[PDB]
């Protein structure tokens, strides 16, 4: 009951099947955390998107990582991290001082 | 003889009697944060930091100077009656010239009674807070300093910040600046919350103005209460350097003197009530035999 979910991105997809022609799947990416620190996300795909959403939500609950904090707020220290053609780059900021992010990242 | 605040005696006695808490001298404060600084140091380069900070901390403590209270000053330059029917209100001409001593600068005035008089005290003041901008000064007295706004803050266990505001905003030979920092001690007083100013700068009005006002009471109680023994010693040691010639100070002095002795004797010499004294100094006394 302590978990909360977003959805971060909702998709059209599309496929191509002999039979019926362009066959439209929806694909869902949504992230999970409880706010102590434990989180995740997954990938979750279907006909019906309500039944994609469900999909990512109990996917997502099996990737968790734990994420240090210091002092339960800021990360400890910069990251500037390239990861395939996206660079992430992250201050560490003081107390007054909330969420400043894409807003992807403020949601994570 | 000649006791004041800034003999040697008087200064050390009352540096050790402030202490040194490097928590309270240096708090968290509500300006704008920056991000923290890290490095990894050794046990040598964490002591070496730590008497750094030390050293830094007591610039932050140096005592505010307490003065004698200045009288006002009526002086006329020059009169002329023909002036006088002008019906203009009051011209003020003040000297701005940056090498000068602000004690040292001239401010006059012209009344519409055709008379050049000096200005007074206060008027001379706001006069160099307006043309020499200095911070945390109002130019036009603030209101915080009325008594309901006084009891207010008191209530909030600000005292810190009051004698913090003063500081900045009167002059210490002022009328005001006396007033607020007397009136604030007898709060502190009544309160019995003499431990609040202890690690901080202020510490040195509390002793002078109890010394002076011949009221050791609560700060003894509390040293005692405290678990300081020392600091009671050196305060009674205060209290017969500012009355060298008493019967409390000559005869418990030349008859012999020590922690128990001169603690105990001041107790019976100093009646506000030395029953207060005499209960709190059995108290840590007996601490003692179960501790040992």
């Amino acid at each position: 009951d302590d978990f909360d979910t977003r959805i971060l991105e909702v998709r059209n997809v599309f496929n191509m099947t002999a039979k019926e022609g362009r066959k439209r799947s929806v694909r869902v990416l949504v992230a999970v955390g409880n706010g102590k620190g434990a989180a995740g996300f997954a990938i979750g795909k279907a006909t019906e998107r309500a039944d994609a959403f469900r999909k990512a939500k109990n996917r997502a609950v099996h990737y968790l990582h734990y994420i240090e904090r210091y002092e339960d707020h800021t990360i400890y220290h910069d990251i500037s991290l390239k990861f395939k053609r996206t660079h992430i780059k992250m201050k560490k900021q003081p107390r007054g001082y909330g969420l400043h992010c894409h807003r992807a990242i403020m949601t994570i | 003889r000649k006791p004041t605040f800034m003999d040697e005696e008087v200064q050390n006695i009352l540096i050790k009697m402030t202490g040194l808490d490097l928590q309270k001298i240096f708090k968290p404060a509500l300006q704008e944060l920056k991000p923290p600084t890290y490095k990894l140091m050794t046990q040598a380069q964490l002591e070496e930091a730590t008497k750094q900070a030390v050293e830094a901390a007591k610039v932050r403590l140096k005592m505010p100077p307490v003065l004698e209270e200045r009288a006002p000053i009526n002086d006329v330059l020059a009169e002329d009656k023909i002036l006088e029917g002008t019906e203009t209100a009051k011209y003020v001409f003040t000297d701005i010239s940056y090498s000068i001593p602000h004690r040292e600068r001239f401010i006059v005035v012209r009344e519409p009674s055709g008379t050049l008089r000096k200005a007074s005290w206060e008027e001379r003041d706001r006069m160099i807070q307006v043309y020499f901008p200095r911070e945390g000064r109002r130019i036009l007295t603030p209101v915080i300093f009325k008594e309901e706004n006084l009891q207010t803050m008191y209530s909030q266990d600000q005292h810190v910040d009051v004698l913090n505001l003063c500081v900045a905003q009167f002059e210490p030979d002022s009328a005001e600046y006396i007033k607020i920092h007397h009136h604030t001690y007898e709060d502190i007083d009544k309160c019995g919350k003499y431990d609040l100013l202890r690690s901080t700068r202020h510490f040195g009005g509390m002793a002078w103005y109890f010394v002076n006002k011949k009221k050791i009471d609560g700060l003894l109680i509390d040293q005692i209460q405290r678990d300081l023994v020392s600091d009671a010693t050196s305060l009674v040691h205060l209290y017969h350097i500012l009355h060298p010639x008493x019967x409390x100070x000559x005869x418990x002095x030349x008859x012999x003197x020590x922690x128990x002795x001169x603690x105990x004797x001041x107790x019976x010499x100093x009646x506000x009530x030395x029953x207060x004294x005499x209960x709190x100094x059995x108290x840590x006394x007996x601490x003692x035999x179960x501790x040992x």
